[PDB]
DNA sequence: ATCAATATCCACCTGCAGATACTACCAAAAGTGTATTTGGAAACTGCTCCATCAAAAGGCATGTTCAGCTGGATTCCAGCTGAACATGCCTTTTGATGGAGCAGTTTCCAAATACACTTTTGGTAGTATCTGCAGGTGGATATTGAT
DNA sequence: ATCAATATCCACCTGCAGATACTACCAAAAGTGTATTTGGAAACTGCTCCATCAAAAGGCATGTTCAGCTGGAATCCAGCTGAACATGCCTTTTGATGGAGCAGTTTCCAAATACACTTTTGGTAGTATCTGCAGGTGGATATTGAT
């Protein structure tokens, strides 16, 4: 049950960078739900690349290739 | 023997780029001026961004460009920001911005 | 005693966090989450530090980016407190649901 | 051996800003930038060429790609450096 | 003297138009608009009836959906009347503007 | 003018298909401008594809390819 | 000499597909299970939409499928509607849908 | 010569709904639909191969592709239909 | 709850726009058989780096209290937006209709490919010594909130 | 405005992680030169379909009056949520073992390419007939809105 590892303090910090001044009580669970879904979607694609490679190790390129498929391109890890 | 890059008066490797087009499998053939042109644009683009990052770094009293500087440079420029709007730069952060309606009191 | 009025520290915090670039989620908690979720898809997987690190860079990048759209939705509602339906209007208009 | 555009970016770096360095972490981000754009352009070029039953990617292909892909003012300047370079390269052999 | 309460016909217009598929913008005026805009990128151009037909089919489609999300924004404001700022918010969250 | 040719009645019809029940007076001018930007962005590429092919006629395909790279794929016009 | 589409037990042209993969520039080489596999996949997906679209037409008192029918078939199916999320079907209109809060006060 | 899947569409239609017809415009949309999915799949496959330093685009590559591209249940079946045709084709001279 | 005005539905009908059909014609496509070629699966294995464990420590999460001020509920009213006409201005049809220029076909030459060989180089592996700045510190200046 | 509490700032600085400097080795990369092949521009042009008219019809957009009802404002107050505090856990940092598995390299055959010859087919065209359904007429009935 690690989704609760995203402490209330962390989500509040993310929101401050988002420029949010006041956070409602229910935003904490709503957010964990959104993160779980974002992650679940990226890891699927990433793991699909890993399996296809016949590898047992999810590499950083696999995550990067997975992100580019979601139209969420990342820079800083070999592309 | 002069390298094709010099012949073109460029820093970016016309030879390497030409190689990547063939391996990239973008078409049956690849004309000699394709890589030349492409490498030319690649250089201009990295210069245009490094120019702005170099300044960002200066405005923070730093002398070495790190990722935050790349981020500031891209988000502050209307055009680079459009060319990389679906791009996320690791360790870059975000532009300082605080919706007005959130600032205290009045006057 | 002395205490700041409700809202002053929040701004201090926005200014603060918008000026930094470090990851805002604890490292280990995050990894157990990635490992937990991957496993629920394929067992016996392994991750490169950097692979775990790329996901976090992305994840935070995505949520920060989302809280802003959310924040705009609150304001549009003449509020200053983001609520769940704010996050939902954002994600719906973004083309992520409905 | 893994190829990078690092030595070249650095060359360009010293041109625009003579006394500025670049962390390996940022050099990495620049390397992804160059490659991203490389892929985007070559792609448009690849596709541009198909819609015309053509089998060769020429500078003319690469040039439309840059216009289609790059935003206004950036493209205008990108197209120049590009021609200027080809033209120069043409007149030598 | 018969008269329908304000909003009764509008609601009736909604049902009628979500049933049909006809283009709702007038063809000749649309073509004029396109031809004029195009003039700005290249003097004297000709257009296939189908190329304009395509253009119109895509932009009407575009506007409709923007109106859909715009409506969502109004409602979130606890209004019923869509307004300029409702379109602004919708487009700004979609990435079409800021 | 021409963008002004797109009438209030047509925009009301569009909005209606969209499910809008009440339309503020300021919406019409705001709409035409959003529309103008759409078209400019789309035609600009349709024309670019045209020029690249040495033609003086914008073909349906030219527009389809344009819409495809704007991420607005359209079915029913070949290709 | 029977055709490959037959051997694979399919309608779609396994041969046309193969030819397209080459002339399409996706790779230096192309296996043979590939044009077959890919061909089968295209067929299945075709059947899947046409099926729903027929329905749409039948349940509309019509025998001839038209764009409206393909639009209602897709937009009403979670799977398909996602596959074509950023796709616009010419002459399809939209799904009949009025936000609850806009209905007569009643 | 203008190719089009329009006639193989027609054949598929009949096994599904024999007494159902299809309008020209509708047939056009369907062709546009087949071409789209074709490209979207082939392209993702092209990519896979390259990521793995491979010159060949095999059914192995097309399968993973369908997995990455198609949603839940749709992909499941698309895979079975696919593994079927490849098998029936390999076990038949 | 009753009653007049309308909109909306449904069953039936007719005509033509566009779907269906029989037949021929053929260039491009797809199947076939043969000789050369090579991608990338195997199998053995070197060595990178991932999972793990031990440990100390202090940063930071947690749980609580308390009251500031936000959000939600509520009333209210001026004025904007919808409905309904009156009215005529312009989009639409469609048929004709020359004619621009898209698309077909023949030409032939600059340019790409293929291949053999030499030569320059960017990447790495081995060490080794600089250096920009993160993070600690002290103290003068600036913001905030109670009065 | 006065002022006491905190945060903010910045000069000042030291330690070390990360950047910079050399020396080597070298396999792949990039350049040169020649013969061989061909994609696609260029000039010619048939005919497909686009820009223009003519030209009443009446469809439908526009100006206008009127009042329903909504959006914006002003009030109020329960309690939600932010700030400050105590407290102690678990994450971060350091460090090293053991070995899983990723990645290099050599061996080599099952499948792919390259041709050439042979047979099939899908697209283009006429030329003729046929059918789903759009659009029109009623007449019934549901819906709306005033009483």
């Amino acid at each position: 049950d690690n989704i609760q590892g995203i402490t209330k303090p962390a989500i509040r910090r993310l929101a401050r960078r988002g420029g949010v001044k006041r956070i409602s009580g229910l935003i904490y669970e709503e957010t964990r739900g959104v993160l779980k879904v974002f992650l679940e979607n990226v890891i699927r694609d990433a793991v699909t690349y890993t399996e296809h490679a016949k590898r047992k190790t999810v590499t950083a390129m696999d995550v990067v290739y997975a992100l580019k498929r979601q139209g969420r391109t990342l820079y800083g890890f070999g592309g | 023997a002069k390298t094709r890059s010099s012949r073109a008066g460029l820093q970016f490797p016309v030879g390497r780029v030409h190689r990547l087009l063939r391996k990239g499998n973008y078409a049956e053939r690849v004309g000699a001026g394709a890589p030349v042109y492409l490498a030319a644009v690649l250089e201009y683009l990295t210069a245009e961004i490094l120019e702005l990052a170099g300044n960002a770094a200066r405005d923070n009293k730093k002398t070495r460009i790190i990722p935050r500087h790349l981020q500031l440079a891209v988000r502050n420029d209307e055009e680079l920001n459009k060319l990389l709007g679906r791009v996320t730069i690791a360790q870059g952060g975000v532009l300082p911005n605080i919706q007005s309606v959130l600032l205290p009191k009045k006057t | 005693p002395h205490r700041y009025r409700p809202g002053t520290v929040a701004l201090r915090e926005i200014r603060r966090y918008q000026k930094s670039t470090e990851l805002l989620i604890r490292k280990l908690p995050f990894q157990r989450l990635v490992r937990e979720i991957a496993q629920d898809f394929k067992t016996d997987l392994r991750f490169q530090s950097s692979a775990v690190m790329a996901l976090q860079e992305a994840s935070e990048a995505y949520l920060v980016a989302l809280f802003e759209d959310t924040n705009l939705c609150a304001i549009h509602a003449k509020r200053v407190t983001i609520m769940p339906k704010d996050i939902q209007l954002a994600r719906r208009i973004r083309g992520e649901r409905a | 051996r893994k190829e990078s555009y690092a030595i070249y970016v650095y060359k360009v770096l010293k041109q625009v800003h003579p006394d500025t360095g670049i962390s390996s972490k940022a050099m990495s981000i620049m390397n992804s930038f160059v490659n991203d754009v490389f892929e985007r352009i070559a792609g448009e070029a690849s596709r541009l060429a198909h819609y015309n039953k053509r089998s060769t990617i020429t500078s003319r292909e690469i040039q439309t790609a840059v216009r289609l892909l790059l935003p206004g003012e950036l493209a205008k300047h990108a197209v120049s450096e590009g021609t200027k370079a080809v033209t120069k390269y043409t007149s030598a052999k």
